[PDB]
RNA sequence: UCUGGUGACUAUAGCAAGGAGGUCACACCUGUUCCCAUGCCGAACACAGAAGUUAAGGUCUUUAGCGACGAUGGUAGCCAACUUACGUUCCGCUAGAGUAGAACGUUGCCAGGC
RNA sequence: CUGGGGCGGUCGCCUCCUAAAAGGUAACGGAGGCGCUCAAAGGUUCCCUAGAAUGGUUGGAAAUCAUUCAUAGAGUGUAA
RNA sequence: UUAUUGGAGGUAGAGCACUGUUUGGACGAGGCCGAAUUCAGACAAACUCCGAAUGCCAAUUAAUU
């Protein structure tokens, strides 16, 4: 359900999956979160099943961040019609996300708890993840 | 010195600027001779052709 | 607050620097007062185990070449992928 | 029965430098064909009409900087 | 509570303006002339080279007499003219700096053309 | 918006056409134009 | 020599502070008779004064708090190869932007009185 | 013309993106315009230079302002 | 075709100084709470304070052809 208010545009180019993540590769609001270890596009339904998993198991005992907006619109084709007739209608929003990009953060909770939290909601999202903490050296 | 240049590897199926440059350096045919006096005018020509000649000292 | 660093030679390929990284050394520099720039490399482990008791800032007995400086930590470029030191920084403390 | 409305363009007007730095041309020739003001006439260049840059002697070009960031191109009567 | 402005700041600004289509360069030097609040100054500059080859003042020992607070002007543009006369007195640019044709500098400017300063 | 022709009174030749707002100026227009022949600029006028 | 007048160089030449002036010259100030002015006010512009004043502009000092200028060392990308194919990999080439350290309170030309 | 034809929609000119740092470059690819206006919106000389928040029209929290910032944030007959 | 040198230009990257989009702090604006300036951190084919490698135009002497 996140989607920008209004754009300029409401057609795209598709993001090109290339590369590593350009910044926000470390946790600043949380004490652990969840990093990408691959390339692939997070669509908004996605994203609030996650968070909805992570809430749920947390029985709201804490604070969760999310550090991806969706921000690019994707179009497409209903009843698989003949090609060649121009773009199609909004179909919804996504955001591609590059290996060591932070997807989510909590705070105020087990450590045990938190590393629970973070497993229920991988299973929900299409990219292998890992557990990273707060690092300072 | 002097320079002992050899095709040892054929031209088909390389880019029109490699070619040229080939063909710049005096070379015909495959496993072809060429002595030249080394300068860095010919270390240049060399150097963009280094994966389809072989040089040696002389 | 000790530490044997190795005076680099010039010119290093991607390839020699892959292999540095490759084994237990991480390329340095180090500048300041009383100096000029001299490129070095440290040990990982020596490193991490030397800079527990002083923490992030705090004064360090570098050995480069035959001599003791006082620097510490400017900037280190940090992997966050398989959580690795690529460079660190000093600067003469004097 | 989806329908278009986006298969319209202009042609392209063949725009940019038209003398390299350093080379010799004649007087009338041009050097320069921009919208507005991307660069300043120097010593013996004119502007034209459509801000078209051209030499008044015949002379070898030269691009050089004028302030700190605007450009301007200017030709040399020696040969 | 409304600050006051410089005069000579407008006045520089305005001159840059007029300077940006007229400069002397040996047969037409431009004849550049600084009036002050005192005394007024002239002298003939080729921008080309950048160095001046005439001069003249209001606050000469030559010149200083009290006048009307004009006459000097029209003497400081005679004085000037047989100056340039002795070489170099024939088709000449006239700058007016940053301020107004009309005035002290219109006398200067017209002592030189009755002085035979062909401009 | 319409075309206008300035006549001349001794060339006889319509060698100047111009426009203007029959709106605007319904008045006739009356400029000094220079006709070759008489090489003299003269008091043109629309017809 | 000095301050001025007019130029050349990319703000290393800017802004901010904290100072000292100076009256050679500048400025400031006094008017509205005089040419000449406000879409009106002599504010500005102009002309006549120029008694007083450094208070302000101001010239010379001090400071890097801004701003601009930024070594090196790394790597992002990329050229050419090789490999398996290329959300690549490896070997050569050129090596950025961000950032550290640092430098910066400008140098020059010409004329005059001084 | 046409991802068979039909139906629909288009057919000339101007600006940008796609276009891969010269120029050029396609698709029923993505966005907008034009089929004029102006006797001063021309020529020449001369002179000028937004938004925030406090003596409150119970207040549209922007009367035509005092002077700070303007630092150009505007403005340009018209789309970019 | 190299070598050497000069120049034109805003792509890959990167960046938030403008335009738009966005997240947590932070905004007051009414006899009771809602239009915010900063702090930190993100995104862009039709954003740019910046900016390569290649290619392109040319000039000179050299060297091969």
């Amino acid at each position: 359900m996140l989607l920008p208010k209004r754009v300029k545009y409401r057609r795209q180019h598709r993001p090109k999956t290339t590369g590593r993540s350009k910044g926000g590769n470390y946790v600043t609001f949380g004490e652990f979160g969840l990093q990408a270890t691959t390339t692939s596009w997070i669509t908004s339904r996605q994203i609030e099943s996650a968070r909805i998993a992570m809430t749920r198991y947390m029985k709201r005992g804490g604070k969760v961040w999310i550090k991806i907006f969706p921000h690019t619109p994707y179009t497409k084709k209903p009843l698989e019609v003949r090609m060649g007739a121009g773009k199609g209608a909004v179909e919804g929003w996504i955001a591609v996300v590059k290996p060591g990009r932070i997807l989510f953060e909590v705070a105020g909770v087990s450590e045990e708890v938190a590393r629970e939290a973070l497993r229920l909601a991988s299973h929900k999202l299409p990219v292998k993840t890992k557990f990273v903490k707060r690092e300072e050296l | 010195a002097k320079l002992q240049i050899t095709l040892t590897r054929s031209v088909i199926g390389r880019p029109e600027t490699q070619r040229k440059t080939v063909e710049a350096l005096g070379l015909k045919k495959t496993n072809s001779s060429v002595v030249v006096e080394d300068n860095p005018a010919i270390r240049g020509q060399i150097n963009k052709v280094k994966h389809l000649v072989t040089v040696e000292e002389k | 607050a000790s530490l044997k660093s190795i005076i680099r030679q010039g010119k290093q390929t991607r390839s020699d620097l892959k292999q540095l990284r490759k084994s237990g050394k991480v390329p340095a520099v180090v500048y300041g007062y009383g100096t000029k720039n001299v490129s070095v490399k440290v040990d990982e482990v020596e490193f991490i185990k030397v800079i527990r008791e002083v923490g992030r800032n705090g004064v360090i007995e570098l050995g480069v070449g035959s001599k003791t400086i006082k620097v510490m930590v400017a900037d280190y470029q940090f992997d966050p992928l398989k959580n690795q030191i690529t460079h660190i920084d000093f600067l003469a403390i004097n | 029965v989806s329908s278009t409305k986006n298969g319209r363009d202009s042609e392209s007007k063949r725009l940019g430098a038209k003398r390299a730095d350093g080379q010799f041309v004649t007087g009338g020739s041009i050097l320069y064909r921009q919208r507005g003001t991307k660069i300043y006439p120097g010593e013996n260049v004119g502007r034209g009409g459509d801000d078209t840059l051209f030499a008044k002697i015949d002379g070898v070009v030269k691009f050089e900087r004028k302030g700190r960031d605007k450009k301007q191109v200017s030709v040399y009567a020696v040969a | 509570m409304i600050s006051k402005i410089d005069k000579n700041k407008v006045r520089l600004k305005r001159h840059a303006r007029v300077r940006t289509n007229l400069s002397g360069t040996a047969e037409k030097p431009r004849l550049n002339v600084y009036r002050s609040n005192k005394h007024i100054y002239a002298q003939i500059i080729d921008d080309n080279k950048g160095v001046t080859l005439a001069q003249a003042s209001s606050k000469d020992s030559d010149i200083a007499t009290t006048a009307t607070k004009v006459e000097l002007a029209t003497k400081v543009g005679e004085a000037i003219a047989k100056k340039a006369a002795d070489k170099g007195i024939k088709e000449i640019v006239f700058d007016r700096g940053g301020y107004l044709y009309h005035g002290r500098v219109k006398a200067l400017a017209e002592a030189a053309r009755e002085s035979g300063l062909e401009f | 918006r319409v075309n206008v022709t300035l006549a001349c009174t001794e060339c006889g030749d319509r060698n100047y056409i111009t426009t203007k707002n029959k709106r605007n100026n319904p008045e006739r227009i009356e400029m000094k134009k220079y006709c070759p022949r008489l090489n003299k600029y003269t008091l043109h006028r629309e017809t």
